[PDB]
RNA sequence: AGGGCUACACACGUGCUACAAUGGCGCAUACAAAGAGAAGCGACCUCGCGAGAGCAAGCGGACCUCAUAAAGUGCGUCGUAGUCCGGAUUGGAGUCUGCAACUCGACUCCAUGAAGUCGGAAUCGCUAGUAAUCGUGGAUCAGAAUGCCACGGUGAAUACGU
RNA sequence: CGCGGGGUGGAGCAGCCUGGUAGCUCGUCGGGCUCAUAACCCGAAGAUCGUCGGUUCAAAUCCGGCCCCCGCAACCA
RNA sequence: GCCCGGAUAGCUCAGUCGGUAGAGCAGGGGAUUGAAAAUCCCCGUGUCCUUGGUUCGAUUCCGAGUCCGGGCAC
RNA sequence: CCUCCUAAAGAGUAACGGAGGAGCACGAAGGUUGGCUAAUCCUGGUCGGACAUCAGGAGGUUAGUGCAAUGGCAUAAGCCA
RNA sequence: UGCCUGGCGGCCGUAGCGCGGUGGUCCCACCUGACCCCAUGCCGAACUCAGAAGUGAAACGCCGUAGCGCCGAUGGUAGUGUGGGGUCUCCCCAUGCGAGAGUAGGGAACUGCCAGGCAU
C-alpha cells in the first residue's frame, strides 16, 4: 500500500509497481527510475527507505490518485456546465469522439436493455 | 502523550482567553471517543463480527464488547438480540494516546481526504468522523490484505455549542482539507 | 483496564517521535494548498503566432528551392 | 452558404483486434518479391519523446526515392493473478493536409484503462505452396482503409470410403 | 336468507396448515433452421398474489369488511 | 405405556460371521442420431443414529435410549 | 373456563345482547442479592440517510408485561448479572 | 438566641415547572489519582478505594419573577331521594341533597428531628 505514494504492492519489479499509482505509466515509471538513478527490475521490496523515499519524492512531482480524478473529473465537469457539444456527448452517455454510434458504442451505451416493449 | 499535556498548559489557556470564560475550569473537555465499527457487512455469515472485533482491537488498544441489535427492521429484518456491531469507549490515557495516533499518523495517512472537508457537529457539541477504510497497526507487517471496512469515530466534549465545541479541537490542529 | 483485554499497547507507546522521513507527520500533508484551475487556456495566453516543437536552425525567405535538379 | 448523409432503443450480415506462456515486453540480429513516383515520391543534413520540422542532393525509372520486410533467430524478462495479457474508452498536450478539421479527418505522446477466462441454438472456407499466420505494395486519394486489389515470407491436418 | 370453497405472468393450474420462499404447461418476444410459414431448437421477458384494513419485526399466506365467481341450502302444515 | 422390526449413494435394498463401503434407478460431462426417444462410457456417497461394551482390532458381534412402521393392551 | 361492557358508584345480574381469548408454556421465564431504566422523533454519523450499530438532545413510559383483555407496577411486578 | 450547609422525616403539586439572579478554606458537588482491596459482558462513565491544589461551571440549596403547571369561593346550572302532576320517547311542582366546568381570588410552600459552621 502506502510505500511511494499511496498504492503501491511490492515483489512486482520497480517498473511494475509504480504503474499502479494511478498518473504514472510504463512511460512515467521508467522515467521516475532513471530520475531516482534506480535499476528497474529491483524487486521493490529490495530498496531501503531512503531510497524509497527518494522515489517518493519524485512521484509527488507530477499527479497521484487524489490529485488527478479531482483533476479530470473538474476538466469534465467544466465541459457539461458550459453545454457546448463536447460536453452535451459526455453528459448523454454516448461517444465523445465522434464514433459510429449507429451499430457499436457499447462502452458509453453499456451491458445491453432488452426492446422495453 | 503530548496531547493531554498540551491540552492542559495550551488549550485551557487558549480557550479561556478567547471565549473568556467565567471560571477556568468551564474550558471545554474531552469526554470519551467510543469509535465503532458498526455491522460492517454480513448479519447471516456471523464470523464477520468475530473477525471485525479482532481487526478493530488493534487500534482501538482495547477489546471491542460486540454490541448486539435492539429491535431491528433496517437492510433487513434483524429482529432482535443478533450480534450486529462493534463499540469501544476510551477516556484519560487510553483516549488521549488514542487521539494521538488519530491527527498524527492516521489522519494524514487518508490520501483523499473523506476524513474531514468542512465536516458538521450535532445539536450541542459532539462530532463524528466516519473513516474510510485502513489506517496504521502497531509494531510492523501491518496489511494482510483484508477485507475493508471503516469505522465512525465519535468524539466527545463537554461543551455548550457546536460553534463554541469547534474552537475546541481546533485548538489541536484539524485537517488539511478542512 | 480488566486484565484480559489484550491491547498491543507497548508496541503502540513505543518508537514515538516518528520522522519526515519515517512516517511523515502532520507536518506533511497541507503542502499542495489548493486545488488549481487556470482557464487563461493557449491562446489566451498572448500566442497569436504559433510554431512547432524544433527544427529551428535555418530560418529565412527562400521560396521553395528545396527539389535536386527538377 | 450552412446543415445532412458519419443520428440511436435496437436487430442482422461482413471484417479487424483480443481473450494469452507455441506468448507479451525489452534490447541485439537474418533473408523478400511485386508496385509507385516531374499536380509527385524526396535521401543525406541538423532539429523533434514522436507524429513531424526546416535545409537540401536526386530521380523520369534495373540507376534515385518511398523503403527500417515482418513473423523468424539470439539473450534477458514476466509467472495463470483480467496480468508486463487486452487495449475499448475519456481527459490533456500536440502534428499535418487543407479556406476550414464543431457537427464530420488522420496521426503522434502522456495519462487512464472497459468488456473479454475461446462463446447457446446454429454455422462456414479449404485437397497443397492450399488453409493457418506474418509483413509488404497499389487503385482511388489535397486528407481519411481493418475494406478491395496484388505481392512475397513461414507452412499443416487429412482424404479409408461413397 | 344461511353455510362452505374460489379470485396467481396474456390462459389454465401450484404454493395458502405463526408466515420471510413466485413454480409448471401454454401463449409472448428475440435469435436459429426452411425458398417461405408451420413445427423444431436456444435465450429472455412476464405476477408489488381481487380490494381495503388489522395483527406481526415480517403477511399472497393468518385475521376482519366490502365487491365478484361456484357448490350446497332457503322446509314443516 | 410392552414385545417386535427398520433407521446409510437423494431412494429401496445391500457386498458388512469383526479385520473389506455395493447392486438398480437419480444429476453433470464425453461419444451419435430429423436436437430427442434413445446406446456405450468415466465420478457419483455414508464416523452404517446417539451412547455403552466384548477385542489383537469389531458400525454389524453384545447392550441403553430417540424417531418410523406391526401386533396385543384400554 | 378467563377478561371487558350491558350490570343499575357494595354483592354484578338475563337475553342465539355487544367485543376478545384460553385446553398451555417455564428447570429459568422460579428463588434471592446486586445494578439499571421506556416507546418515538430530531440532529451529527464509514453503504441499510425509509428503518441496523454509534454519539448527543428533546421527551417522560406514550414502553414493557411468555400468551387475551381488564386491573397493575419505578420501592418496579420491566431489563441485566 | 439568629443566619447558612448536610442527613432522616412529617404533609405529599397553594409544595411543581419555567425564566432570571446567586453561593463555596464550614459543608456539598464537580475535582485529581487508580496504587490497592474493588470494578466494566469493552469503558475507573458507573461501582470502589486513596487524597492535595482547583472551580462555583454543571448539579443542588437559597432568593426574585406569575409565563405555565396547581389550588379555588359565592351564586346559578346539571343530576337525584321521597311524595305529587301532565302537554309523558320526557318535563314540571313540594321539599331534602347538590355537582362538573367556569368566574372573583389564592399561588413561587409550611413544618418536627438530630448534625456542623459563622455571627450574636
Amino acid at each position: 500500500a502506502r510505500i511511494a505514494g499511496i498504492n503501491i504492492p511490492d515483489h512486482k519489479h520497480a517498473v511494475i509497481a509504480l504503474t499502479s499509482i494511478y498518473g504514472v505509466g510504463k512511460t512515467r515509471s521508467k522515467a521516475i527510475l532513471a530520475a531516482a538513478g534506480i535499476a528497474e527490475d529491483v524487486k521493490i521490496s529490495e530498496l531501503s527507505e531512503g531510497q524509497i523515499d527518494t522515489l517518493r519524492d519524485e512521484v509527488a512531482k507530477f499527479v497521484v490518485e487524489g490529485d488527478l480524478r479531482r483533476e479530470i473529473s473538474m476538466s469534465i465537469k467544466r465541459l457539461m456546465d458550459l453545454g457546448c457539444y463536447r460536453g452535451l456527448r459526455h453528459r448523454r452517455g454516448l461517444p465523445v469522439r465522434g464514433q459510429r454510434t449507429k451499430t457499436n458504442a457499447r462502452t458509453r451505451k453499456g451491458p445491453r436493455k432488452p426492446i422495453k416493449k | 502523550a503530548k496531547l493531554h499535556d498540551y491540552y492542559k498548559d495550551e488549550v485551557v489557556k487558549k480557550l479561556m482567553t478567547e471565549f473568556n470564560y467565567n471560571s477556568v475550569m468551564q474550558v471545554p473537555r474531552v469526554e470519551k471517543i467510543t469509535l465503532n465499527m458498526g455491522v460492517g457487512e454480513a448479519i447471516a455469515d456471523k464470523k464477520l463480527l468475530d473477525n471485525a472485533a479482532a481487526d478493530l482491537a488493534a487500534i482501538s488498544g482495547q477489546k471491542p464488547l460486540i454490541t448486539k441489535a435492539r429491535k431491528s427492521v433496517a437492510g433487513f429484518k434483524i429482529r432482535q438480540g443478533y450480534p450486529i456491531g462493534c463499540k469501544v469507549t476510551l477516556r484519560g490515557e487510553r483516549m488521549w494516546e488514542f487521539f494521538e495516533r488519530l491527527i498524527t499518523i492516521a489522519v494524514p495517512r487518508i490520501r483523499d481526504f473523506r476524513g474531514l472537508s468542512a465536516k458538521s457537529f450535532d445539536g450541542r457539541g459532539n462530532y463524528s468522523m466516519g473513516v474510510r477504510e485502513q489506517i496504521i497497526f502497531p509494531e510492523i507487517d501491518y496489511d494482510k490484505v483484508d477485507r475493508v471496512r471503516g469505522l465512525d469515530i465519535t468524539i466527545t466534549t463537554t461543551a455548550k455549542s457546536d460553534e463554541e465545541g469547534r474552537a475546541l479541537l481546533a485548538a489541536f490542529d484539524f485537517p488539511f482539507r478542512k | 483496564m480488566k486484565k484480559d483485554i489484550h491491547p498491543k499497547y507497548e508496541e503502540i507507546t513505543a518508537s514515538c517521535s516518528c520522522g519526515n522521513v519515517m512516517k511523515i507527520r502532520s507536518t506533511v500533508g497541507h503542502d499542495l494548498n489548493l486545488d488549481v484551475c487556470s482557464k487563461c487556456h493557449p491562446f489566451f495566453t498572448g500566442k497569436q503566432r504559433d510554431v512547432a516543437t524544433g527544427g529551428r536552425v535555418d530560418r529565412f525567405n527562400k521560396r521553395f528551392n528545396i527539389p535536386g535538379s527538377k
